């Protein structure tokens, strides 16, 4: 039947011509670069700061020895 | 797991390296339509982008598992950016091509030795198993 | 953001009202710079709305703690 | 403060029991659930508090 | 042991370890109180949609 | 009698200063994963 | 009528040009989630050398006062 | 003379290995904003 056929394919048009938008946004990329050089930032602070530790242990290494 | 030393002793002693991959059902529910055959015939291929192009076909036959302690892994047993391709069949009318990619095998190969993983072409998580005898964006895109 | 329910009936000039809260002059550092009127009219009126939940958790917090051991023994005398 | 954002629907897809599990077809054995997180249900409105 | 698919909107989540992920965690409001800006503007700023 | 309060104390402060950075990496990297991605 | 085939190839090229944005930004998503994991067990593989490290020095120096 | 040996040593074994985790990030987020990104 030709009526039916029809109907079918004038709702299958709707909701499939209904299914084609779709989106998309740049930004959050370039947020995401940010965050990485917030990291390494934070990241090199941290080591700098430990490394400053390790470098004055050992002095005092040195000036405790004096001591016994 | 008998396959790997069936293929080490006949096919491994014809072509140089293997990776051994086992791939859950629900990563077979993308190739399939409404269909669990057993993967016999799987042919497994290569096929590296940018370079030069070739494909080497062999079948790791496939058998459902439980062999996994871990529940999760209850089901069937069978330069990085490119492909390796499985064409599966059956007597009937079922061809189906499933790719994998490296990233996740280099990766994956890293310690019952399991590792999970993920698909890129139809995501899904795999699982790679390990023996104890052990330019990104062009590349899908040309097909 | 694509469709929201109506904004519901509220009396306005609740900034600009003759009663004065320690809260307006932190209120103060919005501006409308970048937006048009009635957006920024909007927001603003939502952060104050933050400001008071903020204000009435704080205040509740206060409240719950209850009444020390030495302000009832002071209360003897 | 910890008021959360809008409700939402989620499709809780599981296969279902392994004496039930014989099927041709995969995606028949699984039955599946939409729980409806931070909402509430309902009796029917009256109009005028519509 | 039968093997659960969520689907939240779109994606799906299927394994124990990425639970984080798709699945944010919300502790009581006295513990919360170091975050709740950020849980404010969130409310503003973000986009709830995707 | 004092290098065991130096040569350990000194090295006890050493190790649980480098734990936080470990520790700040699983913190960092899985907020990254979770809030922007 | 011909002027309504131009019409059919501009939908097409909306639809197909769509299919590679959510393709490609899919796959940058799942990728970068993945070297996230990456990196993270990169830094413990090396924080595993770290800590080996010293305790081979803590170890070692108990043996000091045995080699002097 | 012992201590020398122990004490120096050791701890530049310390410090030469405690840069590589520096280094490591140093090539892992780079090659992460040249491949992915």
């Amino acid at each position: 039947s030709p009526e039916a056929l029809e109907l079918a394919e004038r709702e299958a048009e709707r909701a499939r011509s209904e299914r084609w938008d779709r989106c998309a946004q740049v930004l959050k990329n370039r947020l995401l670069r940010v965050e990485l050089d917030g990291i390494m930032r934070d990241h090199l602070a941290r080591a700098e700061e430990i490394r400053q530790d390790l470098d004055a242990v050992v002095a005092f290494s040195d000036g405790l020895e004096s001591m016994q | 797991m008998d396959v790997h030393i069936d293929n080490q002793v006949l096919s491994g002693l014809g072509t140089p390296l293997l990776v051994h991959l086992f791939v859950p059902d629900t990563v077979m529910a993308e190739l399939c339509p409404n269909r669990v055959p057993n993967c016999e015939g799987a042919w497994c291929q290569t096929l590296f982008s940018d370079r030069t192009g070739l494909t080497r076909v062999c079948r790791v036959f496939a058998a459902r598992g439980m062999l996994p302690g871990r529940p999760s892994h209850r089901g069937t047993f069978t330069n990085p950016f490119h492909v390796a391709a499985l064409r599966f069949y059956d007597e009937g009318g079922l061809v189906g091509e499933l790719q994998i990619y490296y990233l996740s095998l280099f990766e994956g190969a890293k310690r019952a030795l399991v590792r999970g993983i993920a698909h890129i072409f139809s995501p899904h998580a795999l699982y790679v198993v390990t023996y104890p005898e052990l330019s990104i964006l062009g590349a899908p895109e040309r097909e | 953001m694509a469709r929201r329910l109506p904004k519901p009936t509220l009396q306005g000039r609740l900034e600009a009202d003759f009663p004065d809260s320690p809260l307006l002059p932190k209120f103060q550092e919005l501006n409308q710079n970048n937006l048009p009127n009635d957006v920024f009219r909007e927001a603003q009126r939502s952060y104050l709305v933050f400001l008071t939940s903020q204000f009435c958790y704080e205040e509740y917090v206060q409240r719950t703690f209850g009444v020390p051991r030495r302000q009832r023994a002071i209360d003897k005398r | 403060m910890t008021c959360p954002t809008f409700t939402r629907a989620v499709r809780v897809s599981v296969d279902n029991d392994v004496t039930q599990q014989l099927a041709p077809n995969p995606a028949d054995k699984r039955t599946e659930q939409t729980v409806l997180v931070n909402g509430l249900v309902a009796f029917a409105f009256s109009e005028r508090t519509r | 042991d039968r093997a659960p698919q969520i689907i939240i909107g779109n994606e799906v989540y299927a394994d124990t370890l990425a639970a984080p992920q798709f699945i944010e965690r919300v502790g009581n409001m006295d513990e919360m109180a170091a975050q709740f800006v950020a849980l404010y503007g969130y409310r503003v700023n973000g986009d709830h949609d995707h | 009698s004092q290098a065991s309060r130096v040569l350990s104390r000194f090295v006890s402060q050493l190790r649980r200063k480098l734990e936080r950075s470990t520790h700040r990496l699983i913190a960092d990297l899985e907020r990254l994963k979770f809030l922007y991605l």
